């Protein structure tokens, strides 16, 4: 069944899962031509599959030559998608391949369903949460890997750093959410948060900077006020 | 032409026979149906006056015996049998007739509804989907569900139509995902015409079938596999000409013989909308769509 607000602790009990974003997948620019049509031009992608309970995030680039010769582009990549979810459960052993797979899309689920027909035991869900993980590509370290790939590659990251020495996956999810929510809704202000101060460093094997505790507070405190603010912008309220 | 008598009708009933029907009050004195041409599958059909709920019925051929419709006062219901001895009926017929209690199948001989209605359908191939192998004829009701169905209970009553289902490895080969998903063309003509119904005969005979079920019980298994089978053509870019030609026709008389009323139930929206209006096959039925836009336009 679909994930929503009432059964949103699930996603931190002992049964592993995997969020899958597509949103990311199949990524243009928008130009026009010396004729002055209106053409694209396909950039890398990334699907963007994460486990909300350790952080284990499976960043699968989509390098620009998948395009090449292909139509119904918008399409394919959904099932490009898919395929290449299943193709990560199937690189999985069994004890690590999820019993479930959520996506933040529902155009997702055919595909999807139909690529894992030889895992019926794995359900594959949609979700009524709005989550922000199409901002994954407003994080320095991924956008750069993503742009910099020559060929298809899967790059792993724990999209939580080491937050979880010290904190819960709950917590940790909901600081994540936070931050992507905030970059999705104004990427330079929430940059700015994230790095106006030069004494406090993103480590090499990390995404996000080593903030101590009461730092956090602070930071989520000014991301929470930026995205309350963009609202009122929004509407006029 | 021949003859399906009955011992009597103590319970009052509405008797249906194919696409005709007739009101039959408590021992009124009836005793059976002449006229009935030879030569295609039929069904007589019942729904008692006390109960509106349950219509049920028997599918039969005539070449293939005597048969007779008795009540049965401990099971209370209007039971098809078979007469063995061939002169003991032909003596009942002819007695009944004399005495001129019988309805004649009133047939139009400009009408060719119930050929069109059932041209594919054979009564090997329904005793196939309705199991019950000591019986040359086959009861089906509102209320049986089919082998799909069941596998989402007693297996001795099921309808086993053939299974069809879009999102399952038979439908779908390994590394065609997307193509075979989007294009069930190979399903249709590998997997179920050269598999296993082996030809489009079959194949619209047991769409015919499912259809005349859910239209004569309401049985609502027998539509989901009506409109199942017409989306798996409906969804294939490669259908043999003759079949696409054939289904407008098929199609044609079927939503021409539905009752008015019923549309809501019998005809599933997405189904009709994507066969009509998205599907590969939007063009090809040109005499179902014209006849579906002027009598079911909102549905659409």
């Amino acid at each position: 069944g679909a994930m929503n607000s009432s059964n949103y602790a699930e996603l931190f009990n002992n049964d592993i899962k995997l969020f899958v974003d597509d949103t990311n997948v199949y990524r243009v620019t928008v130009h026009k031509t010396f004729e002055g049509n209106v053409a694209t031009k396909a950039i890398n992608g990334c699907i963007f599959t994460l486990n909300p309970k350790t952080g284990h995030l499976f960043l699968k680039i989509i390098h620009t030559s998948v395009w090449a010769g292909q139509k119904r582009l918008s399409q394919l990549a959904k099932w490009k998608t898919a395929e290449e979810v299943s193709a990560l459960v199937r690189s999985l052993p069994k004890e690590e391949q999820p019993k479930q797979i959520i996506v933040t899309r529902k155009a997702m689920l055919d595909p999807l369903e139909v690529h894992m027909l030889d895992f019926p035991n794995i359900a594959i869900r949609p979700t009524e949460l709005r989550l922000p993980f199409s901002a994954a590509m407003s994080i320095d370290k991924l956008s750069d890997v993503v742009m910099k790939a020559t060929e298809p590659q899967m790059v792993l990251f724990n999209i939580y750093d080491d937050w979880l020495d010290r904190i819960s996956s709950y917590t940790a999810f909901s600081r994540l959410t936070l931050l992507l929510r905030a970059l999705k809704t104004n990427e330079e202000s929430a940059k700015m948060i994230l790095l106006s101060d030069p004494t406090i460093t993103i480590k090499s094997y990390h995404l996000w900077p080593s903030f101590t505790d009461e730092q956090w507070i602070t930071i989520e405190s000014q991301m929470r006020d930026l995205i309350l603010t963009e609202y009122g912008r929004k509407y006029n309220v | 032409m021949n003859t399906v008598p009955f011992t009597s009708a103590p319970i009052e009933v509405t008797i249906g026979i194919d696409q005709y029907s007739f009101n039959v009050k408590e021992n009124q004195p009836f005793h059976g149906i002449k006229d009935i041409p030879i030569g295609h599958v039929h069904v007589i059909h019942f729904q008692h006056a006390d109960n509106s709920s349950m219509r049920y019925g028997y599918w039969f051929d005539c070449r293939m015996g005597n048969f007779y419709i008795q009540y049965d006062p401990k099971d209370g219901l209007y039971k098809m049998m078979e007469e063995r001895d061939g002169a003991k009926f032909e003596n009942i017929v002819h007695n009944f007739k004399e005495r001129q209690m019988m309805v004649s199948y009133p047939k139009i001989d400009e009408d060719d509804t119930w050929y069109n209605l059932t041209e594919f359908v054979q009564m090997d191939k329904i005793r196939k989907i309705v199991r019950k192998d000591e019986n040359q004829f086959s009861y089906v009701d509102s209320s049986m569900t089919t082998v799909q169905e069941n596998e989402l209970s007693d297996p001795a009553h099921s309808l086993n139509y053939t299974v069809i289902n879009f999102k399952s490895r038979e439908a779908i080969r390994p590394g065609h995902e997307m193509e075979d998903f989007l294009d069930k063309s190979y399903y249709l003509n590998t997997v179920m015409l050269q598999g296993i119904f082996k030809n489009s005969s079959n194949y619209f005979g047991e769409l015919q079938f499912a259809f005349l079920n859910a239209m004569f019980f309401g049985n609502y298994g027998s539509s989901l596999q009506w409109h199942a089978m017409i989306e798996l053509i409906c969804s294939s870019a490669t259908v043999p000409k003759h079949m696409l030609d054939k289904l407008d026709e098929i199609l044609y008389y079927q939503i021409k013989t539905l009752p008015e009323q019923y549309s809501d139930i019998l005809l599933n929206e997405r189904v009709w909308n994507i066969c009509l209006y998205s599907s590969f096959q939007k063009n090809s039925l040109h005499n179902t769509e014209k006849i579906m836009e002027n009598k079911y336009p909102e549905l659409l």
